């Protein structure tokens, strides 16, 4: 992927959101 | 500069001082002096304690404590807002020797009728109960020279407007009216031309409205965001959608992950040039793709009615930003969805904004009705 700009405050937790272990699907339960 | 610049009586200034208010906010700078003059006011400003104070302070200045009659009537749509408002009144009017009473559809009529036999200077209530007490002559409004409506839009709908007119019939012909709202559209024009007299207008909000837009939130951890998003992407009959993020990097990352997910989209943010952004906007406007991912971008252009779902991948911090993202310019509503992804740290801002814009952001149901975002 591509980000690589001068980081800003809400980028500090991007690893949690766009990590390799982050689950994806259509499973999500509300 | 200071609250003393408005020439308020000592006790009122004492109340304001005890509440921690040193510098008057814009809504107060605009509304307080004008209201003391006696001139009517039609104001649009986000809800807050400071706004409520922007009308309560003039009320406490005008109301004569020596006159044991209702001199000011404050109409609110909900009982919660009635309680809050009266709390503000009693706090700021602590040293004023002024009595304040709440009467709502919740409480019993007997206790309120009994309470009205005692002295009441300021009456805070809901349309139904207030019209009821007025018709029964329990509440004498012959000296009620001040009339105030907070969240007025919620009480000027087709059914409530009648009640408001009926209540207005009891007040003296020459009476001051202070109207407050967080959304610009108002249902009736004759109502305002008839009941407002040379009003002083205040517009402190962006010219946008959340009318017609159904707003939901979802408790979602960061690691789960993508997952939830895709689930929505399959659950919803999206025509066109715009996804908002709190930074340029997140915009690009989300766009990439979306593209790899088997979806088509564009992306636009602040680091790009204006030309590129205009190109992306024009391309998306022509329906080239289905999804667009934006960071907060100033100078929004022209409303795109194809966009029937807007998703806050990242929940914003301010109501100004939330409105700038979700709001439309049409005085008529817009049939569409607004879906907010709420993490832990976002929870407070979910409450605050919802209070400030006078809107409703409910928890996302199992299945979303198609009548709410799909047109024919």
């Amino acid at each position: 992927g591509y980000g690589e700009h001068e980081l800003e405050e809400n980028d500090y937790l991007n690893d949690e959101t766009f990590g390799d272990n982050v689950q994806v699907g259509t499973d999500f339960d509300f | 500069n200071t609250f003393e610049d408005f020439y308020l009586k000592r006790e009122l200034l004492m109340g304001i001082f005890e509440a921690g208010f040193e510098k008057p906010s814009p809504i107060q700078e605009e509304a307080i002096p004008v209201a003391i003059t006696g001139r009517d006011i039609l104001a649009r400003a986000k809800n807050g304690t400071g706004k409520t104070a922007a009308f309560v302070i003039p009320t406490l200045e005008k109301v004569k404590p020596k006159l044991n009659k209702i001199q000011a009537l404050i109409m609110v749509p909900t009982r919660e807002l009635a309680l809050q408002t009266s709390q503000v009144v009693r706090t700021l009017g602590k040293h004023c020797g002024i009595s304040c009473m709440v009467t709502t559809g919740g409480t019993n009529l007997r206790d309120d009728i009994l309470r009205l036999n005692e002295t009441v200077h300021i009456l805070v209530g809901t349309p139904g109960r207030v019209l009821d007490l007025a018709s029964r002559k329990v509440a004498d409004l012959s000296d009620c020279s001040l009339f105030i409506m907070d969240e007025a839009d919620k009480m000027l709908s087709r059914d409530f407007k009648t009640i408001i007119e009926q209540i207005l019939s009891f007040l003296p012909p020459t009476h001051q009216s202070l109207l407050f709202s967080a959304t610009f559209p108002l249902t009736v024009d004759e109502f305002m031309d008839k009941h407002l007299h040379k009003p002083y207008e205040i517009n402190l909000m962006e010219e946008l409205t959340l009318k017609g837009i159904t707003q939901y939130y979802a408790f979602v951890e960061e690691r789960q965001k993508l997952h939830c998003l895709n689930t929505l992407f399959s659950k919803l009959q999206i025509n066109q959608a715009i996804i908002f993020c709190n930074s340029t990097n997140r915009v690009e990352l989300l766009a990439k992950k979306i593209t790899d997910l088997g979806y088509s989209c564009y992306y636009s943010h602040a680091r790009m040039k204006q030309q590129e952004r205009n190109k992306v906007f024009h391309e998306f406007r022509q329906g080239k793709v289905r999804t667009l991912v934006c960071s907060d971008l100033l100078t929004r252009g022209i409303d795109i009615q194809a966009v029937n779902v807007v998703i806050n991948f990242d929940f914003p911090k301010t109501a100004e930003t939330y409105l700038h993202r979700i709001g439309r310019s049409g005085r008529f509503g817009h049939l569409g969805l607004a879906i907010n992804l709420i993490n832990w740290n976002d929870r407070f801002n979910l409450y605050k904004i919802e209070q400030e814009l006078g809107t409703e952001i409910a928890a996302i149901p199992a299945t979303i009705d198609k009548s709410l975002y799909v047109a024919e």
